[PDB]
């Protein structure tokens, strides 16, 4: 068929980008494990992706806990169980929304703006002139950014769950008349460490490997004109947002199957 | 470029290979069926726990009444390594609460008679029923 | 092209193969209806268990009051292979405990009369005289 | 030198948040096991209260039938500092109500024989069963 | 022309999805009112099943006390087609279990007097009540 040949171009094309994503990343993390240069080089990158992404997490983290403490308060009162609020928002945050929402906003702020800095750096040929400097940029400019992600997002989640659960302890305890000593008490024997507390990290640290890789790859093969780069930014947000939910449904099957 | 497709394939193969063993454990045992004639199984649904003294030993499904004598004939699911059960066996339905599951908690014992020991495996029938978990019978009786 | 059209045929085949197998592991019976005159069905919902001796055989797929006499007219769903049932029957509403779902466990005996057997199939408005529980009549009974 | 400051706050703010969530969610002991063969275990799941006289001192981390003799072989979790419990022991299943957990409330005496005091520790199979409650049939027969 | 079609797919697919949430996921009858002065409504919330012989015929759309005589006046919700109700009636609140839901189970008959048949529709007041159903009688009649 005449139209089935237009798919024959795509089925080869869309798989070669997966070949480029492995081949770029494999060259990024092999050989010369130098630490004298990278240790001040990396800590400037954590100011880029960690500190600037910190404020949006906490100011949104108080709004999720205040909503779940408000909306959850109606569902417990219709089933007449006040004490369950402490084992509800602790339950819901630490296993469902903690890894999923924080990774969404991280794909929002740090996921997109990282891709902008990469493609712009090829657009003004700062990349193509660094090869004339005979320094391989994939270990030089990519791997300081790639480790800056996967170290950051676990520390972006544990700040999210904590300030999330503190705001949940406001509206139920203080405003909606519940004793303070009763609220933490049901929460004390609520959750264990082995299949809940470290399990929050396992969902979060496997998200950081994907989002940082899917962001920094789109900066590496984007069209260097000013049209193609902003196309690549809005291709990064939509592709990470499927991959966070394409993984979470798998990663909620193993832990609770 | 004749190498990108190869590392594209190896990435996607190891993507699905990690995926398939992931979905595997997140999802069984060859048993033998045992027939049982009852009187009432109201509330005992399919996949109900067969239990011996409190610990589960099988699954109660079958779901089907024999349409010539109208005794509820139920084939159980008792595992093949259960080979030394004597014939002294009672079949009882219990609920574990007021409304839990109404599961089957059958009784067995080692009352070996003076005629050898008959075995119960692979398609036999225990003609020992329980016949009641209706309260309206006996709360209807004493209250009149 | 040769390789391009081969790849387009390859991915199109596996898309229709996984779609058919997904319909396999992710999914009924032609029946006859019988009317009824149940005195009290407060607590009995739609698709409630219709049981003979506790063995669930049908569904209460109706839930409607006849707007002329206010003796409730309920259509049942009885399987077509149930062809040898006499008219001698009592229809009772049981609860499988205290708070279950108030299911229907009816009774059928083999009391064949001396006029021939009358059959129960295809629109027989069977007449029951259950007059189901309120329990507060029996409350005053032990409160003499 | 501005950037080196903020990261140091951030890892501290990561650490302040980590200690708070760990202490709130996470608020153990080496033991020995003690085998026990019973006649009725119905209603008792795992991690049920193992108690002497009424106060829980142990856990049932076993739940499994010995699949050669059909005696319910149960191992408990008695704390390792318990080295002066003699052989005079009677294992009894209590409920603390009509439905608490149907837990274990065993009894132990200090009655010394004339043949030395044999100890019960580190894998002993204690033999004084309860032949525990037949509670449904107990309510059924008394109600008649 | 490719975009004018795909918008029509987008607008139509939102329309089938709009029915799917209101027809399948969430789903009534104009009635007439009937006054009823009671003496005890403790436990009977609105929309409780107003029933004839146990079979529901109405719901409670009135929990209010008239602030001049201190007899709880409820206005019932009985459907428009109910046109042959004689005035012979008794009104009593029942429970459907030990603690089911505290529903109204009113009594009625066909007991025609020789002074006509007074109808019960479009806002009549029935002069009957059952202020006995409390949780204080059984603790005063089992022991005194």
């Amino acid at each position: 068929l005449n139209a089935l040949a237009s798919l024959g171009h795509k089925g080869i094309k869309t798989l070669r980008t997966f070949g480029r994503a492995g081949l770029m990343l494999f060259n990024a993390l092999v050989g010369k494990p130098e630490f004298r240069k990278h240790a001040p080089l990396l800590v400037r990158q954590l100011y880029n992706v960690g500190v600037l992404s910190m404020l949006i997490i906490v100011v949104s983290g108080v709004f999720i806990g205040m909503v779940l403490g408000l909306q959850g308060y109606l569902v417990l009162t219709t089933y007449s169980a006040e004490t369950s609020l402490g084992m509800l928002v602790a339950l819901s945050l630490l296993r469902e929304l903690g890894p999923v929402v924080a990774a969404l906003l991280f794909a929002g702020r740090a996921g997109s703006a990282l891709t902008a800095e990469i493609g712009l750096m090829r657009a003004t040929e700062q990349l193509s002139s660094m090869e004339m400097m005979a320094v391989d940029p994939l270990r030089r400019v990519i791997s300081p950014r790639f480790w800056a992600g996967v170290i950051s997002l676990p520390l972006l989640t544990v700040i999210f769950v904590a300030v999330g659960i503190w705001g949940g302890s406001l509206v139920g305890v203080s405003w909606k008349g519940i004793d303070s000593g009763f609220f933490w008490s049901a929460m004390q024997n609520a959750v264990d460490w082995r299949m809940d507390l470290v399990n929050c990290l396992i969902k979060s640290v496997v998200f950081a490997i994907t989002v940082t890789w899917i962001s920094l790859f789109n900066g590496y093969d984007a069209i260097p004109t000013s049209a193609g780069i902003s196309r690549a930014t809005t291709r990064t947000v939509v592709h990470s947002s499927l991959a966070v939910l394409g993984l979470d449904f798998v990663l909620t099957a193993l832990m609770f199957g | 470029k004749k190498n990108e497709i190869w590392v594209g394939i190896f990435l996607l193969a190891a993507l699905l290979a990690a995926l398939f063993v992931c979905l595997k454990a997140a999802n069984t045992e060859p048993t033998y069926t045992l027939y049982a004639t009852f009187d009432n199984i109201g509330g005992l649904k399919a996949r109900s726990p067969v239990s011996i003294g409190g610990v589960v030993v099988g699954r109660v499904a079958d779901i089907t009444l024999d349409p010539k004598t109208y005794l509820p004939r139920v084939t159980l699911e008792i595992e093949q390594r259960y080979n030394h059960i004597p014939d002294t066996s009672s079949l009882s339905i219990r609920t574990s609460g007021l409304l839990g599951e109404q599961y089957l908690a059958l009784n067995v014992g080692f009352e070996d008679p003076e005629l050898g020991t008959a075995i119960l495996k692979d398609g036999d029938t225990i003609q020992d029923t329980k016949s009641a978990m209706v309260l309206e019978d006996l709360i209807g009786q004493f209250l009149y």
